[PDB]
């Protein structure tokens, strides 16, 4: 399988320079005719194309950001790099790399095929901060007609994103991780919630896994009902 | 330059029904080589967009028969013949013939589905958080449709404003529902001045409002357990 993966800084102070990387697997840039683009999506906004690099090292750039963009290649490490200078709060976004592949023996067909998972970039003067994680304990007040809710409250972290699985190894059916909201304090908060059978609530362990890559923190919180 | 418009931006559709999206470009997107590089994507919430159609009308592999594209020149159409639950998300058309390559503004498809009341749950602050000097009370409206909902907070029977905040998930791709959290935000001290914390949910699926509440520092009655030695 071919795969692309973005990495780079998650936080860049305004006016500073962003370097993002797209590593490829399953084929070798160095030997292929494919193009590679960078595309970004600010939260709640449309996709915007940024830059493209062809196999031969020709390059195109979005006219309105050209002066601040550089796309380049490192074929010994199988990467494609984006440098973006003078970062601005309006540049906070998910950045994706996408491949434009060729199909047919003679090279008859091209179109973008694979995109990376994306990487979240935030432009801000604020420091990085790890989350505190708190149980949302199941009770009769969090139950209705054979169904019970419990959760984790993931709070006081910066910047985005946090990932939350359930059970040290994702289990699902009724898992809801709410989009984060930026608090009054300027830190993010969110809840992740799961609904389960209410009459097997005390048979089962529910231990929520929180990872915040920017700060290096990983937390596992045992969520137990009761107090008294 | 080269502008891409989509119509409409919000598309409500009853499952099993046809659906149709427009994508017009302000000048021809026919590449000099003769080909028209028109691509359509489906983006699921917080996730990487996935290619449906390329070259105007060619369905990418793994993409179900119900998806098809058409038009030419400046006029384009994505057609879904039989809308499923799995098709919810945001659709984008993308011209990749001309620099700068451009995407349309995106069309959110919504499943028109069928009415469902929210389940209402409430969660007091944990002792852990109280420890650090903040209190967060979470109310939870699970698995409802449609989106519109009114969640009101009452602390010792007074209506709160300005200290709560909502967060909504996207339409579930399997059941077509939403879920929403409302979080009450207070200092530990303000939290301790009061006893009854109440979350009040109104929704066109419930016949009258449902309230859920608890009393600070007390275990609820339904949660009776015998004492130990």
């Amino acid at each position: 399988q071919v795969t692309l993966k973005e990495s780079g800084p998650t936080l860049v102070k305004p006016t500073q320079t962003l370097t993002l990387t797209c590593t490829f697997s399953g084929f070798s840039l160095r030997t292929s005719r494919v193009g590679v683009s960078w595309i970004r999506q600010p939260p709640g906004k449309a996709l915007e194309w940024l830059a493209h690099i062809y196999w031969d090292d020709d390059k195109r750039y979005n006219p309105s950001l050209k002066s601040r963009l550089t796309i380049s290649k490192d074929t010994s490490k199988n990467q494609v790099v984006l440098t973006m200078t003078n970062m601005d709060p309006v540049d906070t976004a998910t950045y994706y790399c996408a491949r434009r592949g060729f199909y047919g023996r003679k090279y008859e067909v091209n179109h973008f095929d694979y995109w990376g998972q994306g990487t979240t970039v935030t432009v801000s003067s604020a420091s990085t901060k790890g989350p505190s994680v708190f149980p949302l304990a199941p009770s009769s007040k969090s139950t209705s007609g054979g169904t019970a809710a419990l959760g984790c409250l993931v709070k006081d972290y910066f910047p985005e994103p946090v990932t939350v699985s359930w059970n040290s190894g994702a289990l699902t059916s009724g898992v809801h991780t709410f989009p984060a909201v930026l608090q009054s304090s300027g830190l993010y908060s969110l809840s992740s919630v799961v609904t389960v059978p209410s009459s097997s609530l005390g048979t089962q362990t529910y231990i929520c896994n929180v990872n915040h890559k920017p700060s290096n923190t990983k937390v596992d919180k045992k969520v137990e009902p009761k107090s008294c | 330059d080269i502008v891409m418009t989509q119509s409409p931006l919000s598309l409500p559709v009853t499952p099993g029904e046809p659906a149709s999206i427009s994508c017009r470009s302000s000048q021809s997107i026919v590449h000099s080589n003769g080909h028209t590089y028109l691509e359509w994507y489906l983006q699921k919430p917080g996730q990487s967009p996935r290619l449906l159609i390329y070259q105007v009308s060619t369905r990418f592999s793994g993409v179900p028969d119900r998806f098809s594209g058409s038009g030419s020149g400046t006029d384009f159409t994505l057609k879904i013949s039989r809308v499923e639950a799995e098709d919810v998300g945001v659709y984008y058309c993308f011209q990749a013939s001309l620099v700068p390559l451009t995407f349309g503004q995106g069309t959110k498809l919504e499943i028109k589905r069928t009415v469902a009341a929210p389940s209402v749950f409430i969660f007091p602050p944990s002792d852990e958080q109280l420890k650090s000097g903040t209190a967060s009370v979470v109310c939870l409206l699970n698995n409802f449709y449609p989106r519109e909902a009114k969640v009101q907070w009452k602390v010792d029977n007074a209506l709160q404003s300005g200290n709560s905040q909502e967060s909504v998930t996207e339409q579930d791709s399997k059941d077509s529902t939403y879920s929403l959290s409302s979080t009450l935000t207070l200092s530990k001290a303000d939290y301790e001045k009061h006893k009854v914390y109440a979350c009040e949910v109104t929704h066109q699926g419930l016949s009258s409002p449902v309230t859920k509440s608890f009393n600070r520092g007390e275990c609820a009655a339904a949660d009776y357990k015998d004492d130990d030695d």
